[PDB]
RNA sequence: CCGGCCGGGAACUCAAAGGAGACUGCCAGUGAUAAACUGGAGGAAGGUGGGGAUGACGUCAAGUCAUCAUGGCCCUUACGACCAGGGCUACACACGUGCUACAAUGGCGCAUACAAAGAGAAGCGACCUCGCGAGAGCAAGCGGACCUCAUAAAGUGCGUCGUAGUCCGGAUUGGAGUCUGCAACUCGACUCCAUGAAGUCGGAAUCGCUAGUAAUCGUGGAUCAGAAUGCCACGGUGAAUAC
């Protein structure tokens, strides 16, 4: 990226339920390169979720994820000397690649015996935004915000 | 249930248990739950006393706990006994079988100091 | 030091192959000390006999031995002498029986070796190693080469510290495999040291 | 590569087959389920450097121990010396 | 009835014993299962390329060796002439049995 | 006649033989489930059928050797369209758009001596 | 441990010491062979054992039997 | 004999020789009507398609007199040569590179699908039989798209384990062996039975990789009697991210 400026590639709209957004999610939470586990993991915690809060499938995941999307960032900045932590409204097709980053990251960070149900709880706090990944959302915005004045 | 050692285990499924003993290392364990004839997955839960003293005697026949340990020590002893190079290593807390020392011997050696 | 052998990188394409046999292993192995056996027995005999390179091929059970020479009759002797004496030894050495065939070479001034071998004949003999490029040089766009180059190194006329000294003339694509690149290397062994001279010969392309 | 050592391998493939191979054959069924008259090993008293273990390897034009090949009989470093002349038939620089 | 295996290790070349085998054969006699690629074995010969340290250099030769079959299922004493002194190529290896 | 696809990807080499009958399908004498179906992407090798009807229209029977699961599922994938072939030119439009028609050249990437593998480099340090 | 099949020792050696049983024994003894399994018709006796500036006084006793004799003179002096 | 297995079959898979194909050339946007870029078309492959080979003149008196060669130097009944045994394997430590882990995206048992590329006659070694095993005896085919090494592992099934220094991890050590080789004490490699350290994810600091890559899973090979966590090759599954 220093002239190179690139697209993005495309994944596979997800063998299941058919969406890219979730065969995103898949490959995050997967691991050694183990699709034929990984799906196996997130359909079972999907389905933890599912029933466990009955709304259903698409509609679960959707809101869960809705509060661990954060809307603003900072980025770091060497000018004169200084690091200077810049604040920038970020864009939406990253406002979730990270929302799912983060769920992920905060359920293999966790007690549950299970993947399947460490990812299930992650959703479940999140649906009431009350999770690990979701205050990391708080502290995101609280970093900014306070460098509310560079703009 | 108390069995062979001063060891007194159980509470979980067999074969796992019966490692606890000093003596039987998964193989030893099959062999008994298999010459005693007993299911090997089961916990002493129905497990009858009348099984448990089957079993008391089959590993009875090998020199598990206090006798090993005394045993294995005799075996060291008499290494050191004879002055040999296997023993002078026992001796001077390095490893017997050859190992490199110029590094990582560690396990052998105790934690690094000085 | 970091140019690909000239010669080697061409095989594939436009140069050949100075051994054409075939050989399984089992004998790949004896195989290959015997050519270095022949190619070291023929060099010390036929050292003043300008040879260029010497090219062999066992056929099932043979061995045939061919001389690129420019001196021919020197190579071959009173009508039919010293190729026997040579065959002979020849045959005696890789065991299995040879022939022998001398090769014309066709203005030598071309063939790379040839030329290195010279400069190197003349370090020796004692010549100004500047001058002895220079000539070299010339005599071969003198007789076509669409390029050359000659270095030497080391120790040039007397030096305590080691010089290499190039001299290109014309046009010399290392780089273009198609192109006809005849490069050889001839060491010179002086009183002061050892001399070392490649020389490139640009001849074309396809 | 010091012409000594090199000798030393020369007489060490020379009694490799004068005894071994040959006579020392006299092992391999003289241990085998045929039982016992002990003297059947005891006889390991021949020249040592009369075993084929004993045969190092070397660059068969410098003597080098070292980077050998049994394609080429030679060190990685006369491979080459030769392979950039033809010198090695079917032999190149190759990629894929 | 006859196949004769051939392998060189240069192949615009051992494909020329081939069709010349094969050749002087149809003309012949004749009959002959065409000529068979087959799998051509290449070694790969990768070596240390200093004299001295840098294991990180090294070159990567490598030597294929080529395969033809050849077949011929009529054997006519005549063919028998043909594939006998009508033949050469030095560097190709012929194999009459199997 | 038998209306043949080859098709074939990374490894892999599946040919696809059609001919109109039902929604049945052999792969080296197996069940669709019996091979795969069943594992990562039993629905790939039934997908180049979507834009293009089946459900029990048209038969298939096919073998595939080298490579992998995804490998022989993809090598397939590309035999289907591929045999859509007969079946005119008009259907083999939006298998372009589809993408099914492309062979994915994506191959493995050699070992090339100094690394550690294609790309993996051994870490260093200054001192 | 190696060996299997017909336990090993130097004929020199083996000699050496029927050089001292019927004999009986005399000054210490010295072989250079550190690889010989010491046999029971070595007990009693003092075998020098080679390790590499000299040979260390080594008697054999009532189970120095499978062992070696390299096994009891040791090579590298470390203190 | 439900075994491409036998007739055949010359289609297909492949095999290895020879061919065409991709050029910013086609539409268009951008840019000075240019170069180029960008998007679209068709196409197996679009913008040097993917990878390799190829490393200019030169910089570091950079590395190699031990691969070899060689000027000078020095030893020469010793600085040379032969033999045994030892040593290069030492061990308070420090640093570099790696391998194995701390585990349920896992361990375990049983069932079970799918590779690639190499190797070989002083060789690869089937089959059978013996041995829990490593191995052994006997013995076929194979100079090899035929025969052998050779049952890929991740994977998928069931089941079990239930977050514990554990059914995680396997160091260390004891005991008993197996094979190579005159010879496994120093110091070989494997095996069976016991043994079950540290280790619950690693301070400061620091490295790799931009795609079939990283990550992970097995497979072969050169050296080699024997001795690979190294090295060189192979395919399996298969990401994230670039304002
Ligand atoms: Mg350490
Ligand atoms: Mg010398
Ligand atoms: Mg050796
Ligand atoms: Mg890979
Ligand atoms: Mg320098
Ligand atoms: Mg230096
Ligand atoms: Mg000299
Ligand atoms: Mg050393
Ligand atoms: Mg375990
Ligand atoms: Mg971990």
């Amino acid at each position: 990226p220093r002239r190179r400026v690139i697209g993005q590639r495309k994944i596979l709209p997800d063998p299941k339920f058919g969406s890219e957004l979730l065969a995103k999610f898949v490959n995050i939470l997967m691991v050694d390169g183990k699709k034929s586990t990984a799906e196996s993991i997130v359909y079972s915690a999907l389905e933890t979720l599912a029933q466990r809060s009955g709304k259903s499938e698409l509609e679960a995941f959707e809101v869960a994820l809705e509060n661990v999307r954060p809307t603003v960032e900072v980025k770091s900045r060497r000018v004169g000397g200084s690091t200077y932590q810049v604040p920038v409204e970020v864009r939406p097709v990253r406002r979730n690649a990270l929302a799912m980053r983060w769920i992920v990251e905060a359920a293999r960070k966790r007690g549950d015996k299970s993947m399947a149900l460490r990812l299930a709880n992650e959703l479940s706090d999140a649906a009431e935004n009350k999770g690990t990944a979701v205050k990391k959302r708080e502290d995101v915005h609280r970093m900014a915000e306070a460098n509310k004045a560079f703009a | 249930a108390r069995i062979a050692g001063i060891n007194i285990p159980d509470h979980k499924h067999a074969v796992i248990a019966l490692t606890s003993i000093y003596g039987v290392g998964k193989t030893r364990s099959k062999a008994i739950l298999a010459a005693a004839g007993i299911a090997e997955d089961v916990k002493i839960s129905e497990l009858s006393e009348g099984q448990i003293d089957t079993l008391r005697d089959e590993v009875a026949k090998f020199v598990v706990e206090g006798d090993l340990r005394r045993e294995i020590s005799m075996s060291i002893k008499r290494l050191m006994d004879l002055g040999c190079y296997r023993g002078l290593r026992h001796r001077r807390g390095l490893p017997v079988r050859g190992q490199r020392t110029k590094t990582n011997a560690r396990t052998r050696k105790g934690p690094r100091k000085p | 030091g970091q140019k690909v052998h000239p010669n080697g990188i061409r095989l594939g394409i436009v140069k050949p192959w100075n051994s054409t046999w075939f050989a399984n292993t089992k004998e790949f192995a004896d195989n290959l000390d015997s050519d270095f056996k022949v190619r070291q027995y023929l060099t010390k005999e036929l050292a003043k006999a300008s040879v260029s390179r010497i090219v062999i091929e066992r056929p099932a059970k043979s061995i045939r031995v061919t001389i690129h020479t420019a001196r021919p009759g020197i190579v071959i002797g009173k009508k039919g002498e010293d190729v026997e004496k040579l065959r002979k030894v020849v045959a005696d050495i890789a065991g299995v029986p040879a022939q022998i065939n001398i090769a014309e070479v066709r203005k030598p001034e071309l063939d790379a070796k040839l030329v290195a071998d010279s400069i190197t004949s003349q370090l020796e003999r004692r010549v100004m190693f500047r001058r002895a490029m220079k000539r070299a040089v010339q005599n071969a766009m003198r007789l076509g080469a669409k390029g050359i180059k000659v270095e030497v190194s080391g120790r040039l006329g007397g030096a305590e510290i080691a010089r290499t000294e190039w001299y290109r003339e014309g046009r010399v694509p290392l780089h273009t495999l198609r192109a006809d690149i005849d490069y050889n290397t001839s060491e010179a062994h002086t009183t002061y040291g050892v001399i070392g001279v490649k020389v490139w010969i640009f001849k074309g392309e396809i | 590569a010091k012409q000594s050592m090199k000798a030393r391998e020369v007489k060490r493939v020379a009694l490799a087959d004068k005894y071994f191979a040959k006579r020392a054959e006299l092992k391999a069924i003289i241990s085998d389920v045929n039982a016992r008259w002990n003297a059947v090993l005891k006889l390991q008293t021949l020249p040592r450097d009369s075993s084929p273990s004993r045969q190092r390897n070397r660059c068969r034009q410098t003597g080098r121990p070292h980077g050998f090949l049994r394609k080429f009989g030679l060190s990685r470093i006369k491979v080459r010396e030769a392979a950039m002349r033809g010198e090695i038939p079917g032999l190149k620089k190759a990629s894929w | 009835r006859i196949r004769i295996r051939l392998k060189a290790f240069d192949h615009r070349l051992i494909d020329q014993a081939t069709a010349e085998i094969v050749e002087t054969a149809k003309r012949t006699g004749a009959q002959v299962r065409g000529p068979i690629p087959l799998p051509t074995r290449k070694e790969r010969f990768t070596v240390l390329i200093s004299p001295h340290v840098n294991k990180d250099a090294r070159d990567q030769y490598e030597i294929r060796t080529h395969l033809r079959l050849v077949d011929i299922v009529e054997p006519t004493e005549k063919t028998v002439d043909a594939l006998m002194r009508l033949d050469l190529a030095a560097g190709v290896d012929v194999q009459i049995s199997l | 006649n038998q209306y043949y696809g080859t098709g074939r990807r990374k490894s892999s080499a599946a040919r696809v033989f059609i001919k109109p009958g039902n929604g049945k399908i052999v792969i080296n004498q197996r069940s669709l489930e019996q091979y795969f179906g069943r594992e990562t992407a039993r629905m790939v090798v039934r997908q180049p059928l979507e834009l293009v009807d089946m459900v029990e229209k048209l038969d298939l029977y096919i073998t595939v050797k080298g490579g992998g699961i995804s490998g022989q599922a993809g090598a397939i994938r590309h035999g289907i369209t591929r045999a859509l072939m007969e079946y005119d030119e008009s259907l083999r439009s939006e298998l372009r758009k589809a993408g099914f028609v492309t062979r994915d050249a994506r191959q493995v990437e050699r070992k090339k001596v100094g690394l550690r593998k294609a790309r993996r480099r051994p870490q260093f340090s200054k001192r | 441990r190696s060996l299997k099949k017909g336990p090993f020792i130097d004929l020199h050696l083996l000699k050496k010491v029927e050089k001292a049983v019927e004999s009986g024994d005399k000054k210490p003894l010295r072989t250079w062979s550190r690889r010989s399994t010491i046999f029971p018709n070595m007990i009693g006796l003092t075998i020098a054992v080679h390790n590499g500036r000299q040979h260390v006084p080594v008697f054999v006793t009532d189970e120095m039997v499978g062992h070696k004799l390299g096994e009891f003179a040791p090579t590298r002096t470390y203190r």
